[PDB]
């Protein structure tokens, strides 16, 4: 069964974002 | 000129609430 | 109700942009040093939103990210009382019981003795309120007396936030002026609305202002206005910056207009860069109730000539005299000195107008350089 | 100039992982409200970013 695959993803999208693009103590250093 | 500017207005208020 | 000229010409004031949302630094950070930059604010509230929503759905990282969160606001404002706290404990060593005095606001010279009346404006300072009062000076006042008269309340909040992030961004600003025969109330707010952020989406952001003006025994009339703006960024292209806006104004005597003088305006605002030319355009049309007026600002820029300024005016009255207006800046160093020329040139009245400002800090030789008006003044009898 | 008798330009074959596939075949959001607004979320940010 293959229902929650999208969710997974999603939450895994805008999480890795964070941590790699919109983080501000990253930009900082 | 009016005709122009109303029209101009209506229709960026239009696309702009499309999106 | 004033000429539509004046509805026009507030209309085309240029390229607008809306307040957008404030945040905290000890959260953002997860008790890390930050530095600002826009997008990457809006995208951690809308984030710590949408991830809220997927811990209450039952995705156990959104419930890990919103508890680390959490952890770091408690420690945030923990630090922040026995921060506030220990500034207490400070200010009572420092002075025991001796609350800290105000500066007096500083009029100006005058034949009256220049240091009377500073015991008056001489106060304790206030607590940590949220509202923010200042003065209202008025042209001419009492001889032997103040001239201050009326006060005027500014606020801003960011209301239905959780945890910093989110909310309506929300100004307010009320002058008062009140005595025993004159009142003078006017009031303004600003209310601001985000739909959705560049990680999800386009910027479109909508502005709500509204203003009154109440003038008691002058007028005995009392004025309304309010507009909505909408704002987005790459409607024709990577960005423009596109904006329209509507405006009502209403002279009625109380709540609706009630048969009182209406006026509609709407204004469209937009930014494009074509060849070597960055133009800036906002073009607005207003009707009062039955004459029309038209108004066009535009800024031009040229990359080759970054020191000059170009910026292009035109209003038409009702159908039908075009008042068109050119001025352009520019600036230069001279020998030690700096001079700035400024060149404004009408059609309607065929005139031009040109105005040379100059600042010299290194010594007198700009002084000795004119010298024409002392030979061109005579006494003449 | 051997190319002018014979000219055969084949290009813009795009192949397709079967697995892949097959596999995102046998998904279906569009049948209830929930998976359909992850999607849609998913989707939403995939053509953002
Ligand atoms: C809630 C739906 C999003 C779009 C709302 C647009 C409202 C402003 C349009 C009318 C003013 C020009």
């Amino acid at each position: 069964k293959l229902n929650f695959v999208y969710s997974e993803l999603f939450v895994k999208l805008i999480k890795e974002c964070k941590k790699r693009i919109h983080d501000q103590t990253f930009l900082k250093n | 000129a009016a005709a122009f500017a109303a029209f101009a207005g209506f229709a960026f208020a239009a696309f702009a609430a499309a999106g | 109700l004033p000429p539509m000229t004046f509805f026009v010409e507030q209309m085309s004031e240029g390229v607008l942009k809306p307040e957008g949302w404030a945040t905290m630094e000890t959260v953002a950070g997860l008790g890390e040093e930050v530095t600002e930059d826009e997008g990457a604010e809006s995208f951690n509230h809308v984030y710590y939103r949408q991830m809220y929503e997927l811990a209450v759905a039952g995705d156990p990282w959104a419930q890990r990210e919103y508890a680390a969160m959490l952890r770091a606001y408690d420690k945030g404002c923990e630090s922040y009382r026995a921060s506030y706290e220990e500034a207490d404990v400070d200010a009572n060593v420092e002075y025991g019981v001796e609350s800290y005095v105000v500066d007096p606001i500083d009029f100006g010279p005058s034949f009256d003795p220049e240091d009377m009346y500073s015991h008056r404006h001489a106060y304790a300072e206030a607590a940590d309120a949220g509202v923010t009062v200042i003065p209202s000076q008025d042209y001419y006042g009492p001889e032997h007396d103040d001239p201050l008269n009326g006060i005027v309340f500014q606020y801003e909040a960011q209301p239905f936030s959780r945890h910093g992030w989110g909310g309506v961004p929300f100004d307010l600003t009320v002058c008062c002026e009140k005595d025993k025969t004159s009142l003078c109330l006017q009031g303004e707010t600003h209310v601001s609305l985000v739909h959705s952020v560049p990680p999800f989406g386009p910027r479109h952001i909508t502005q709500v202002t509204g203003s009154w003006e109440v003038l008691r025994p002058n007028i005995k009339d009392v004025m309304y206005q309010l507009e909505v703006d909408t704002f987005k960024d790459g409607l024709l292209g990577k960005s423009d910056h596109a904006g329209c806006g509507l405006m009502l104004a209403r002279l009625g005597e109380g709540g609706d207009p009630r048969k009182g003088p209406t006026a509609v305006g709407v204004r469209l605002q937009d930014t494009l860069r074509v060849g070597p030319f960055k133009l800036e355009a906002c073009a607005s049309k207003v009707a009062v109730q039955k004459e029309e007026g038209w108004g066009a600002r535009a800024f031009v820029g040229y990359d080759w000539l970054p020191g000059l300024g170009m910026a292009f005016d035109f209003i038409q009255e009702r159908t039908r005299l075009r008042g068109y207006g050119a001025n352009f800046t520019y600036d230069w160093e001279a020998l030690g000195a700096a001079f700035g020329m400024e060149v404004d040139y009408v059609a309607a009245s065929e005139s031009v107008f040109v105005s040379v400002n100059a600042f010299s800090g290194n010594d007198y030789r700009l002084g000795w350089l004119l010298l024409l008006p002392a030979v061109n003044y005579f006494k003449e009898t | 100039s051997k190319e002018t008798n014979l000219t055969t330009k084949y290009k813009s074959q795009f192949i397709y992982s079967k697995r892949w596939k097959s596999i995102f075949s046998k998904i279906q959001p569009l049948q209830n409200g929930t998976t359909r607004k992850s999607y849609q979320l998913f989707r939403n940010v995939a053509k953002q970013i």
